[PDB]
């Protein structure tokens, strides 16, 4: 029944305090379980944070002690981390967790850099881009910052065939990427195909219609 | 800490292979001994604790068991979805500790990639910037070698690569190759190539294009 979701800033600056919530669904956490926060590194390190017990007792990792706190609001069903004097080495996916269920955590990254979002270029299908029927399109997701961004295409219709790639880190300093879809190539001249990028730290959102090479 | 060691980093396997993963405690944890799965786009699973208590729903190829303080986790009959990094993690003490994970790859036979371009577009071509991107799809195995030309001359330290996670169904890769280039030098030159070179090539597939051409 328990269902966990994270939410946070996801960008904090150095010095300040880092604060991520938990809100749980379907259980309370008054009633059993320990609720456990966990961060996994970008060299993909997990490590365990803290908890708080249905009891409300705490259990913070020594090596974080002297800069956490633990806290839940039973009236929301909500438990929170707080982690204090932060550095870049703070930037991780904080997770939420009770002994088994896992939430599918929020990115928070640590930096004086300001946010930007995302310019998206139409990644075109054409001859090029076409084998026995099959024609490959996409979008460029370029110069943004901090991580993440989602990709849909068609508002969440398409699916199939989509390979969003991992983000690479410019020598600018700013994240890029690309997503493409295979799709039927005699779909081009009649099926629209949009790309929507979402980059929640900079409250960015972009529509992108990629369509068929015009020349 | 308790620190628990976890190894191989790293695992290839075929399918219906089978593959151990093994953690071992710097001291006693009892059998206080979870294993976790992490798939790509996913959150994490638990699929045992207890050493070798199973979660309902979790196929039975997964088999936890220890000895000591020597913990394994057990994947007999590997199928393409098993693709995932395992984490063992001990909660006989605090804090709990992770292992420090383990990759496993589902080995397929060897497929060639089929090779794509995208010039940049007229969008970006307003900005000072000009990306030229290759794509390689649904390959075996992850090792690649993209190499851009232009006008016939090999590029370095201009170029990025991304490859996407393996695909759950048919264990095949993606890869993206990213040219990117100054406006001033993409409009002094023609000819745009990725040239690529696969284990299953028996000689290399170059996709190119002519800049301005309509
Ligand atoms: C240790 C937590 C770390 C955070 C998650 C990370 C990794 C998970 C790996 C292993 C987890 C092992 C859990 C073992 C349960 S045993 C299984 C566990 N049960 C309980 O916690 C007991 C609750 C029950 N009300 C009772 O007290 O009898 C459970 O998962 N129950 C509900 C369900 O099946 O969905 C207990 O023996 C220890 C719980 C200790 C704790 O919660 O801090
Ligand atoms: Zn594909
Ligand atoms: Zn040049
Ligand atoms: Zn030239």
């Amino acid at each position: 029944q328990v269902q966990l979701q994270e939410s946070g800033p996801g960008l904090v600056k150095p010095s300040e305090t880092l604060s991520v919530t938990c809100t749980v669904s379907g259980y309370s956490i008054t009633s059993s379980y320990s609720w456990n926060w966990i961060r996994q590194f970008p060299g993909k390190g997990l490590e365990w944070i803290g908890n708080i017990y249905y009891s409300g007792s705490t259990n913070y990792n020594p090596s974080l002690k002297s800069r956490i706190s633990i806290s839940r609001d039973t009236s929301k069903n909500q438990f929170s981390l707080k982690l204090s004097s932060v550095t870049a080495a703070d930037t991780a996916v904080y997770y939420c967790a009770n002994p088994r269920v896992w939430g599918q955590g929020t990115t928070v990254t640590v930096s004086s850099a300001s946010t930007k979002g995302p310019s998206v270029f139409p990644l075109a299908p054409s001859s090029k881009s076409t084998s026995g029927g099959t024609a490959a399109l996409g979008c460029l997701v370029k110069d943004y910052f901090p991580e993440p961004v989602t990709v849909s295409w068609n508002s969440g219709a398409l699916t199939s065939g989509v390979h969003t790639f991992p983000a690479v880190l410019q020598s600018s300093g700013l994240y890029s990427l690309s997503s493409v879809v295979t799709v039927p190539s005699s779909s081009l001249g009649t099926q629209t195909y949009i790309c929507n990028v979402n980059h929640k730290p900079s409250n960015t959102k972009v529509d992108k219609r990629v369509e068929p090479k015009s020349c | 800490d308790i620190q628990m060691t976890q190894s191989p980093s790293s695992l290839s396997a075929s399918v219906g292979d089978r593959v151990t993963i093994t953690c071992r405690a710097s001291q006693e944890i009892s059998g206080y001994l979870g294993w976790l799965q992490q798939k790509p786009g996913k959150a994490i699973k638990r699929l045992i604790y207890a050493a070798s208590t199973l979660d309902s729903g979790v196929p039975s190829r997964f088999s936890g068991s220890r000895s000591g303080t020597d913990f394994t986790l057990t994947i007999s009959s590997l199928q393409p979805e098993d693709f995932a990094t395992y984490y063992c993690l001990q909660y006989a003490s605090f804090p709990r500790t992770f292992g420090q994970g383990t990759k496993l790859e589902i080995k397929r036979t060897v497929a060639a990639p089929s090779v794509f371009i995208f010039p940049p577009s007229d969008e970006q071509l307003k900005s000072g910037t000009a990306s030229v991107v290759c794509l390689l799809n649904n390959f075996y195995p992850r090792e690649a070698k993209v190499q851009w030309k232009v006008d016939n001359a090999l590029q370095s330290g201009n170029s990025q690569e991304s490859v996407t996670e393996q695909d759950s169904k048919d264990s095949t890769y993606s890869l993206s190759s990213t040219l990117t280039l100054s406006k001033a030098d993409y409009e002094k030159h023609k000819v745009y190539a990725c040239e690529v070179t696969h284990q299953g090539l028996s000689s290399p597939v170059t996709k190119s294009f002519n800049r301005g051409e309509c």
